[PDB]
RNA sequence: UUCUCCCCGAAAUGCAUUUAGGUGCAGCGUUGCGUGGUUCUUGUUGGAGGUAGAGCACUGGAUGGUCUAGGGGGCUUAUCGGCUUACCGAAAUCAGCCAAACUCCGAAUGCUGGCAAGUGUAGCGUGGCAGUGAGACGGCGGGUGAUAAGCUUCGUCGUCGAGAGGGAAACAGCCCAGAUCAUCAGCUAAGGCCCCUAAGUGGUGACUCAGUGGGAAAGGAUGUGGAGUUGCGUAGACAACCAGGAGGUUGGCUUGGAAGCAGCCAUCCUUGAAAGAGUGCGUAAUAGCUCACUGGUCAAGUGAUUCCGCGCCGAUAAUGUAGCG
RNA sequence: GUCGCCUCCUAAAGGGUAACGGAGGCGCCCAAAGGUUCCCUCAGCCUGGUUGGUAAUCAGGUGGUGAGUGUAAGUGCACAA
RNA sequence: GUCACUCAACGGAUAAAAGGUACCCCGGGAUAACAGGCUGAUCUUGCCCGAGCGCUCAUAGCGACGGCAUGGUUUGGCAC
RNA sequence: UUUCCGGUGGCCAUAGUGGAAGGGAAACACCCGGUCCCAUUCCGAACCCGGUCGUUAAGCCUUCCAACGCUGAUGGUACUGCACGAGGGAUCGUGUGGGAGAGUAAGACGCUGCCGGAAU
């Protein structure tokens, strides 16, 4: 799915605009590629929270000058205390094209009351194609007790997206109750 | 009740940089009083016993970089 | 070229030769009142430049590389030494005078010192 | 009580308690924390308290991590006694606490029980702090 | 320690001291003579740095994961060797961290040169005469101390000291502002304009109803306004009001009793438009009263949840209201 | 308890800066551990090897400073100091 | 030129020196004891959380581990 | 003049580390000897001397590989000079100037001077 925003040009650079573009309740933005100029624009903050609610969303910024462009926001920066958002960098992409992203890991299985399953990573790296972005990577232990642990290098991924990460360490762990 | 056994300090020694890049020095005058070579003689520059750094040449002093060193040179003055 | 650190997979000789080198070169500097008689001794020959190290260029140079004296029937210490005396007459010639000698990591023995020899009596002042 | 092995000096300044959290400021371990909403000194006691409540309340199952260490020694002056005569003996250790700090991790609990025990042990705390999780 | 006025005008620091409330030297004052932009401010241009911040390359501290040398416990039973290693576990490695005496990094300022402009008359040399060498509080950056003191000890700027005038109810150190004298003129600063008390019971728009304003914490609370997110809802929501609110099943370790209510659990199945081995009240122990869910007359909005503005509780000493003067 | 000297931190990136603040040292030593010239590269780790073991001496491989520096600490020093 | 000082209280009063005074005598609130003032560690009085104890039953009544404050009467700190 | 290569500097990883492929005309090198100068805290290993047969296996050289490492913006944030402001208090905020570190896109399998060589 593809998230339009409205965005015009920045051009007053530095803390006191960056603190009064906030008051204004907007949100700054760099836009960068590996073709052209970096652009600063700022952004509807309420359209913004609500862009970014997910994770890894394909986002069209339109200028009003300006023709609408692809980016995925690659590093979001937000308050820590509140959930705003402070700052944005959007990374361009070529519409058919590949990127590396993040995508979470969760667990959906079941075992025995002994032994809990434990997320040894928040996100995987995941080469995957724009169109479809994983909104999740799932990994099921059910069945499964004592201390299997579950690397990177056996997942059930979707097509099309291939592991970046290294496939040598941990990313699961079944293990007996905090005793 | 209760003591230290510390409270012992020795002398303020003021070293560092006593002439600074472009200032023009007179031969024999002290660029940087140090310990080590934190700075090596340069062109220019003579080094002492106690690893002082003075002018071996009337000129404006600069610091630089000569080979993998950080050096103090006295440029001759045109 | 110059790397200050001696290259790693070089080999054994050559690090060794390196390594004197450069800690010669480190007191070792040529100005242009005493520039540096650089000399390189090869296995097969010797080559003696002598070097403007303010500049980073060669005022004079010799080698047994040259034609006339490739065919000077004789021992490697003798070539050496007409290498010398060709290098001093060459330094008499661009008014050298005075010069300083590094031996480039070698001793300074056999070929190097009868080059020196014959530089010294051609007329250089070292 | 956490206490450290050793410590390279033993009288220490007392910690800067200036500034937002320097890191740490996201979940790193487990699904749900408690994070400091305000700084502050956190003693080995407190830490203590709280992690007994946390586990207490969650039985056995799910594991909890503490991600702050009272690695810090605060002297106290000999009681009774005049101004002076040098620093005192270490009394108290202390983790820094700054505002965003993520304190305590939880895995491994449903998310109400898991709200329930973090109620608990912020209760124990001397400084505000709220629950948080990885959005779900 | 006794008459006057005119000009300038400190110090309470450093070093040393049989010194610490003394004194010498230097610092700061004044003054004669001499030297004249050298001082200073700003801009510009160039230097050395390791603080703030940050980081984990180093040195220490540290959490979890993987993995593991190696130690512990056992047996078969041991000289081994094996099963174990479901225990411990250096190291290595992955991820998140910590540091006045850690640094792969690294400012702002400050310091110090060149140049340019501006500038009081600043700077410097050398003589005469000093006083001072008990400091105080405030801002900012630190040590001591308990996250203490109107505490103590430094760095730095300010005021006071040695400073009147205006403001702060009063109130050396806070704010405004440096008093040559006269004036029954005007404009302002801080602070103020209902009355005390000079000037607005000013205009317009919101919020508060606590006399909050006009002291306070953890914590607590259908106070009240505003901004979201989200579930349900004329397939008819939430309340209110009439019927089904139960079989098998007194489910099991308990406990003369746990039958739905001592505590702990797999957290099922059914006559069916409907229901939980079961939530409140009742109860020696079962009974029962009553709810989510099942229809209907009515039905237009409800139910969560987050954040923001102002308020509430917590709140609590002794002569007299007495924490807006 | 302290009094002179040295190193670090406090000390706020020049210098300087106090407390009965936090850490340690000094009242020597060396005729070489001084001068000069030339030469050399360590510690650790891995593998093999009489006595011999974690570790003596030897071999190969790896390894840039983590060894070393008469003596504290810092600044230095592998170009080696 | 060089030598002789733990003149170490290390700018080094004499080459040469310990005590008692409640029998005592002759500036300082620059500095202690008492009271006042500040502070509140300690003390004191409350409060938040509720592990647990209370046949059953957190809260009849109790309140572990921790947390937040009141009072200024305790011991102190400060030395106004 | 150009190309290639050997020496000798400068920048001191954008150059290193590791992997792959290929090359020697001069040159460099390994290599072959130790009689001679000389040498080993033992050893002609090294140093030195005498040769240039043999050999491109290595050094060296050329091409390729971002893989480890290195380099690295823009924007934002931290901090901060000056001027203020808010809390009972730890402490926090704003105006006006300066402004990182980390991270991101990316760069990068070196650059450059002189001398000599063989060919043109
Ligand atoms: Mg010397
Ligand atoms: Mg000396
Ligand atoms: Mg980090
Ligand atoms: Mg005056
Ligand atoms: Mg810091
Ligand atoms: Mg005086
Ligand atoms: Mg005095
Ligand atoms: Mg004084
Ligand atoms: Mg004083
Ligand atoms: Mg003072
Ligand atoms: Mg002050
Ligand atoms: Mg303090
Ligand atoms: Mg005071
Ligand atoms: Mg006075
Ligand atoms: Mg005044
Ligand atoms: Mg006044
Ligand atoms: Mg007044
Ligand atoms: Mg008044
Ligand atoms: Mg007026
Ligand atoms: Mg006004
Ligand atoms: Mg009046
Ligand atoms: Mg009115
Ligand atoms: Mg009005
Ligand atoms: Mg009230
Ligand atoms: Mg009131
Ligand atoms: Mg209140
Ligand atoms: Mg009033
Ligand atoms: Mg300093
Ligand atoms: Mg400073
Ligand atoms: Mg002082
Ligand atoms: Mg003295
Ligand atoms: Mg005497
Ligand atoms: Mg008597
Ligand atoms: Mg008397
Ligand atoms: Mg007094
Ligand atoms: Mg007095
Ligand atoms: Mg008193
Ligand atoms: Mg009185
Ligand atoms: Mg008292
Ligand atoms: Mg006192
Ligand atoms: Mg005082
Ligand atoms: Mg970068
Ligand atoms: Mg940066």
């Amino acid at each position: 799915d593809i998230i339009h925003l409205k965005a015009e040009q920045r051009t007053e650079f530095g803390k006191g605009a960056a603190r009064r573009i906030r008051r204004d309740d907007k949100v700054p933005a760099v836009m960068y590629g590996h073709d052209h100029d970096p652009i600063h624009v700022t952004l509807d903050g309420h359209a913004t929270l609500l862009a970014l609610r997910t994770e890894n969303p394909l986002l069209s910024i339109e200028i009003e000058g300006q023709k609408p462009m692809l980016a995925l926001p690659k590093d979001v920066q937000r308050d820590v205390l509140k959930g705003f958002v402070r700052h944005v960098d959007l990374l361009t992409v070529r519409r058919g094209e590949k990127v590396d992203v993040n995508v979470a890991l969760r667990i959906t299985g079941e075992s025995a009351p002994g032994t809990i399953a434990m997320t040894e990573f928040n996100e995987i790296e995941v080469q995957a194609d724009l169109l479809n972005i994983p909104e999740v990577i799932e990994i099921d232990v059910t069945g499964l007790e004592a201390g299997t642990t579950i690397y990177l290098g056996d997942l059930k991924l979707p097509e099309g997206t291939s592991l970046l990460g290294d496939a040598e360490d941990v990313a699961a762990t079944v293990a007996f109750p905090e005793t | 009740a209760s003591s230290s056994r510390n409270g012992r300090d020795s002398n303020a020694q003021r070293l560092g940089v006593k002439r600074f890049g472009g200032q023009l020095v007179n031969a024999g005058e002290i660029i940087v009083r140090q310990r080590g070579t934190h700075f090596h003689p340069g062109d220019g520059v003579g080094r002492g016993g106690d690893d002082t750094l003075f002018a071996l040449r009337d000129g404006n002093v600069e610091f630089g970089t000569r080979r993998g060193r950080r050096v103090v040179n006295v440029t001759p003055v045109e | 070229a110059s790397t200050l650190t001696v290259r790693k997979s070089l080999s054994d000789r050559a690090k060794a030769r390196a390594r004197r080198q450069a800690r010669g070169r480190k007191k070792i500097f040529g100005t242009v009142e005493r520039p540096r008689m650089v000399v390189t001794r090869s296995s097969k020959h010797v080559f003696v430049q002598v070097i403007d190290d303010v500049a980073g260029n060669t005022l004079v140079s010799a080698s047994t590389m040259e034609a006339e004296l490739r065919e000077m029937s004789g021992d490697k210490t003798a070539k050496a030494a007409r290498v010398g005396t060709i290098i001093g007459e060459r330094a008499k010639a661009a008014g050298i005078t005075k010069v300083v000698f590094d031996k480039a990591g070698n001793q300074y023995h056999g070929r190097i010192a009868a080059l020196a020899d014959a530089a010294r009596e051609a007329g250089l002042d070292f | 009580m956490l206490i450290p092995r050793r410590v390279k000096y033993r009288k220490q300044h007392h910690p800067k308690r200036t500034g937002a959290a320097k890191g740490g400021t996201q979940l790193a371990f487990g699904d749900y924390g408690i994070q400091a909403t305000e700084g502050g000194y956190l003693t080995n006691r407190q830490i203590e308290a709280a992690r007994i409540a946390m586990t207490r309340y969650i039985k056995r199952g799910g594991k909890v991590w503490i991600n702050v260490y009272p690695d810090r020694p605060m002297t106290k002056h000999p009681a009774e006694s005049r101004m002076g005569s040098g620093k005192g003996t270490p009394e108290w250790w202390i983790a820094n606490i700054k505002p965003g700090r993520v304190l305590f991790e939880l895995s491994g609990v449903p998310e109400d029980v898991a709200r329930e025990a973090m109620r608990l042990a912020i209760h124990k705390l001397p400084m505000k702090a709220r629950f948080i999780s990885r959005e779900g």
